[PDB]
């Protein structure tokens, strides 16, 4: 993760790399949108597990 | 305005002192709209007799343009160069009415040109008299008008006008009616919440009432 | 104000960013609607105040 | 067929969790038959019904075990470690035989979907 | 110390003539400021090294690419930032109790 | 893979924005039971 | 004709805020009466500021008494210097006969007043303050006072525009519950009715030229025709690539401030959460 | 039916802060929260007519410097002035002496004021620096120790009219001071730990709104051509940046301010969504005519 670069072997030319930053940004957004949404049902779960006094006895 | 100042003469005259007028009408620069000039019964009497030409000539200037003036090239008189000049002006207005990027390849079949350098000095010089605002773009062999001023209207074309503004107007009626139903539902949406929450505290305080005993 | 770019020979003076035309656009419709509105009121103020005032019941 | 109506009518919603789930994953996933179980494994358990009494939590593992294991048959890697995560985090006080095949095969399914076995919660 | 200057003029007219060009040919700076290719683009190396020069250089072509690009997306760094709070805060409240 | 400017992104957007809105929906309606619980005023 | 009269939005603000002190002071509604001054450049009259004078009521008449105006009046003469009396501004509808009894005094103090009406029950779209000149009339017998309707201008200072914005853009729409898109999807419904009204009239009178009603001018329809050919503004490829990359980017925003009202929603509920069903 | 709600002659709590209860203000002055507490009121809320009266008057000042007085009550934490009234103040731009003519012209103006029927005190001063920002130099905190230390309600206003004027936002700043004593950004000045800063609110009637929406009608042209969110995209990107730094401030607290955070982000979001909704609605009415 020191040189953002890309090798290209049929002409044996290293090329820069330039990062979209709008697109990397609506992807994380995104994928920490659904991230959160996992958690949150999970945690939703847990509530409704936890309130009944489920604990493997 | 110009044609004020060359409409006063064509009263008295009849013939070929007229068909002169017309011709000079036609070569003097800043005149593009022949509205009031056609509109004379002088012009509109030569139909009979030997000056039909000169009438057909103004007509395609009104409301025609430059492929018109191809068919019928034998049948009217020779043009001098400003003629020429003040007629493709008035096809390149015409044709920026309709659509507001013109590419350079429809201005050259239109046009009748061979180079596109001589296009471009046209296009300069039109933008020069002031009859449209815009600018070129090579890269893409376009040209972009922001503003083109209106050309001839006949009295038969009216009706079609009413047709846009009617449309206009409808649509705008569509964009009200669509807004008055949005707030309202905004609005309720909020008075609901409110009310949900106002009924939760009644049942806690009612609850307390029952508790505080 | 403009830059140049040799590889295509190309020189580049000034660029619009489509939004800031499409307001400016409006804005000269607006302009248009206004004058052609003075114009008919100042040909026939008397037919124009008739129908303005027909429209306001 | 038998347990798709009775489930239907004993729920007080469809986002309840009731004994009989856990059964009819079972059914289901003994013979192979797994499009049937979907409708009641794409909805999100919300509340568990206290059935006024029994209900252990063997019920409740063995559902979260059989989904996860129906999800893994049809390809669905994304949910079914959703499902073996779920499994494995239930509060218990000692070793149970059913979480044991709950995180043997969580290991290989992060291993499947991701690079690296997830850390549990 | 006449090797400093010969040097420090061709910096100065090398920055005051790729000011209004995005992409300039490396022989042409080099008939501009009488020397070689070679010394040219150790000139342009050390001059982009240093932080002085807003450009790269696209050795295949011989090109010098100007940097008159990067407009001003501040805004998508600031919801980047806004998104890890958010993540977060998330792990705050989702592991309170439960 | 794509640039963010595709109407059906927007449309995937929209799809999150909904499930979004329909949970915090059930949040409220699970919290709403809680604050007229009977045994939550005595704390 | 007359004088060109210069309304600033200053005077019908401080007419307001006495309406609406005397409305809550009182509880039922009451009539006010004060003052307007400004400068007078020969044709031209123009109105800066307005401050109350205290009116007397006896019988059931109105009268406006001299020695408070008379001791009000250099008062603010040091900090205003070029600024002289005008006419005087009330509360009401029509113009009553006791309009003209308040307003023979006001003839009697200086010999040509102004009148400024403020209308608060007003249900039309035009302005609810009007100006109206004072004419004596020739007729022998009771020489009423006539009043002459003129025209008020709009003209404003440097900072006026930016003041009523910048206090416009709040409005205390948050704490009264009125609901913010019960003022955005509002205040900008007037002006697209505004449009329709000026393109219908325009139609309209397209209209009566195809008929005939009114002579055809060969001039304004070429204008017309201009102004239809030019409605679908902008229907370019660039265009639409920037208006749907707006959408996406307002829509990601929208999608970051939603995810936190969510999350706010989540902690309140654990909070809550954490002392019903579990101890501690 | 167009507008629903409408008005005859109903209003809400937005009318109701224009009162007068005199047993109410007569209870907190005797109550006196604030003086037992330094960190008291923080939210200060002027009427618009005062603001334009103040403008009206810095400008009218020119180049040189102006200063007047404030009426307005205190209700529990917040601070209501709602009057503007200036003074016949003269000296050089960068200092100003109130002479026996501004002593002899605020006791007239309340007298006159009370005649009228108005019923507020005095809640303060306002100040016009030309050019040199919005901070309070020595005499002004020495003038304000002494004025808060005296008469307990108190608030001073200071505002930079060629500022204001050259950048097109009011320059309205509301402070307070902490007494003597109580020790615990070059802008601001050097006195920096003896005064401190508040927030600013504004507020219009039922009436006032009327007219003023009214008033401003006459603006269709910018009002459909504006295209906000392409103008205050600086605005936005900063109420973002702080959006950031509160969420981290609550995220630490956590380890309520939470609520705080909340709330703007749904201002700004709800902004956005205006924007949008906007310019939606334009192309929906402009694009899509005549094909």
């Amino acid at each position: 993760g020191l040189i953002s670069a890309r090798v290209d072997s049929h002409s044996k030319i290293l090329y820069a790399r330039d990062v979209d930053q709008r697109s990397t940004t609506f992807e994380k957004s995104l994928l920490m949108g659904k991230e959160f949404q996992r958690r949150a049902k999970a945690m939703m779960l847990r509530a409704a597990v936890l309130r009944n006094q489920i604990h493997v006895k | 305005n110009l044609l004020e100042q060359f409409i006063l003469l064509a009263k008295g005259t009849s013939g070929s002192a007229l068909t002169a007028l017309i011709s000079q009408v036609l070569e003097a620069p800043g005149v593009y709209v022949f509205g009031e000039l056609l509109e004379l019964a002088n012009v509109q009497e030569l139909a009979e007799g030997a000056n039909a030409a000169y009438l057909q000539l103004l007509n395609l200037f009104a409301y025609g343009t430059y492929p018109d003036y191809i068919a019928n090239k034998e049948s009217l008189p020779e043009l001098s160069t400003a003629q020429q000049n003040k007629l493709k002006h008035l096809t390149i207005v015409s044709l920026a009415s309709r659509m507001k990027c013109i590419p350079y390849s429809v201005l050259l079949k239109d046009l009748e040109m061979r180079n596109l350098r001589e296009l471009e000095d046209l296009i300069i010089e039109a933008v020069y008299t002031d009859i449209i605002q815009g600018k070129l773009d090579q890269r893409n062999q376009l040209l972009e008008v922001d503003f083109c001023i209106g050309r001839d209207i006949r009295k038969k074309d009216i009706n079609n006008i009413v047709k846009t503004l009617h449309e206009w107007c409808d649509g705008c009626e569509a964009v009200l009616l669509g807004i008055e139903q949005q707030v309202l539902r905004a609005n309720q949406y909020k008075e609901n919440h409110n009310r949900t929450q106002q009924q939760v505290e009644a049942e806690v305080t009612n609850i307390k009432k029952t508790l505080k005993a | 104000n403009g830059f140049i770019d040799q590889i295509d020979g190309i020189v580049h003076f000034e660029t619009r960013e489509a939004l800031p035309t499409w307001d400016k656009q409006i804005q000269s419709l607006c302009f248009q609607v206004n004058n052609l509105l003075e114009k008919i009121s100042q040909t026939a103020p008397e037919w124009t105040a008739q129908a303005m005032e027909a429209q306001m019941a | 067929g038998i347990l798709k109506q009775a489930i239907d009518k004993m729920q007080m919603n469809t986002n309840q969790l009731t004994s009989i789930h856990a059964d009819l994953c079972q059914l289901c996933l003994l013979a192979k038959c797994f499009k049937p179980a979907l409708p009641y494994l794409d909805v999100d358990m919300m509340d568990i019904c206290k059935e006024n009494g029994a209900y252990d939590a063997k019920h409740f593992l063995c559902y979260y075990y059989y989904g996860g294991m129906i999800y893994t048959g049809l390809k669905n890697f994304e949910r079914a470690l959703y499902f073996y995560e779920q499994a494995i985090t239930t509060p218990a006080m000692a070793v149970s035989h059913i979480m044991l095949e709950s995180y043997k095969k969580y290991i290989l399914v992060s291993l499947i979907l991701l690079g690296k076995v997830q850390q549990l919660p | 110390h006449i090797e400093e200057l010969l040097r420090n003029i061709r910096t100065q007219v090398l920055i005051k003539l790729i000011k209004p060009y995005t992409r300039i040919h490396i022989p042409f700076i080099s008939k501009e400021l009488n020397i070689d290719v070679a010394d040219v683009e150790s000139l342009l190396v050390q001059c982009i090294l240093d932080n002085t020069i807003h450009g790269r250089i696209d050795q295949v072509n011989q090109l010098l690419e100007l940097d008159h690009q990067k407009r001003g997306g501040a805004r998508y760094t600031a919801l980047d930032k806004w998104t890890n709070q958010l993540n977060s805060l998330n792990q705050a409240v989702v592991s309170k109790l439960a | 893979p794509e640039k963010y400017n595709n109407p059906a992104m927007l449309h995937n957007i929209d799809q999150e924005m909904l499930k979004c809105i329909e949970l915090d929906e059930r949040l409220k309606a699970m919290d709403q039971e809680i604050t007229v619980n009977p045994q939550f005023v005595q704390k | 004709g007359s004088v060109s009269v210069a309304l600033h939005p200053l005077v019908i603000l401080n007419i307001s805020d006495h309406w609406i002190r005397m409305r809550s002071q009182e509880g039922r509604p009451v009539q006010v009466i004060g003052a307007l001054i400004g400068k007078q450049e020969g044709r031209n009259i123009e109105v800066m500021n307005s401050f109350e004078l205290l009116s007397h009521t006896v019988e059931e008449k109105i009268i406006i008494d001299k020695e408070y105006y008379y001791t009000k009046e250099e008062q603010f003469k040091q900090v205003f210097k070029e600024l002289e009396f005008l006419g005087w501004y009330t509360t009401g509808g029509p113009p009553d006969p006791s309009d003209i009894h308040v307003h023979k005094q006001v003839c009697e103090i200086i010999e040509s007043p102004l009148f400024l009406k403020l209308n608060p029950m007003t249900k039309h779209t035009d302005l609810p303050v009007s100006v109206f000149e004072s004419v004596i009339d020739i007729i022998n017998g009771e020489a009423t006072m006539l009043f002459a309707e003129l025209t008020y201008t709009l003209a404003t200072e440097e900072a006026e525009r930016i003041g009523v914005d910048h206090v416009a853009r709040m409005t205390a729409t948050g704490s009264g519950e009125n609901s913010t898109v019960a003022e955005h999807l509002i205040a900008q419904h007037s002006a697209i009715k505004m449009l329709h009204s000026r393109v219908k009239l325009i139609l309209e009178y397209v209209k009566a030229s195809e008929a005939g009603e009114v002579p055809f001018n060969h001039e304004i329809l070429r204008e017309a025709y201009a102004l239809c050919h030019c409605l679908p503004v902008l229907s370019t490829d660039k265009f639409k690539t920037d208006f749907y990359d707006q959408c996406n980017d307002v829509g990601l925003m929208a999608y970051l401030g939603t995810i936190t009202k969510t999350c706010n929603t989540m902690n309140q509920f654990v909070n809550k959460f954490n002392v019903l069903y579990d101890r501690q | 039916t167009w507008e629903l709600a409408n008005n005859m002659q109903e209003a809400q709590s937005i009318d109701e802060i224009y009162k007068y209860d005199k047993k109410q203000q007569q209870e907190i002055l005797a109550a006196k929260p604030w003086t037992k507490d330094h960190h008291y009121f923080k939210y200060c809320k002027i009427s618009a007519l005062a603001l334009l009266k103040m403008v009206m008057h810095a400008r009218s000042g020119g180049n040189l410097a102006v200063m007047g007085l404030m009426l307005g009550k205190v209700d529990g934490e917040t601070m209501i002035i709602m009057d503007s009234f200036a003074l016949p103040v003269e000296g050089t731009e960068t200092r100003v002496n109130a002479q026996a003519a501004a002593y002899e012209y605020m006791a007239a103006y309340i007298e006159n004021a009370k005649q009228v029927g108005r019923l507020e005190n005095a809640i303060g001063w306002y100040h016009s620096h030309p050019g040199y920002g919005c901070w309070l130099s020595g005499i002004n905190v020495s003038t304000q120790m002494l004025n808060q230390q005296f008469q307990e309600p108190f608030v001073a206003v200071v505002i930079d009219p060629t500022r204001t004027i050259s950048a097109g936002k009011v320059n309205l700043g509301a402070f307070r001071t902490y007494p003597k004593g109580y020790k615990p950004i070059e802008d601001f000045g050097v006195h920096c730990k003896q005064y401190y800063a508040l927030e600013v609110s504004y507020f219009k009637s039922s009436l006032d709104r009327k007219l003023l929406e009214l008033l401003w009608n006459k603006y269709w042209v910018n009002t459909l051509s504006s295209s906000s969110l392409l103008t205050n995209a600086d605005y936005t990107t900063g109420q973002v940046f702080d959006l950031s730094e509160k969420l981290e401030q609550s995220e630490a607290q956590l380890g309520d301010k939470l609520a705080k955070a909340t709330r703007d982000s749904c201002k700004t979001t709800i902004e956005a969504i205006h924007g949008l909704m906007s310019q939606v609605i334009k192309d929906k009415l402009f694009n899509q005519i005549n094909i």
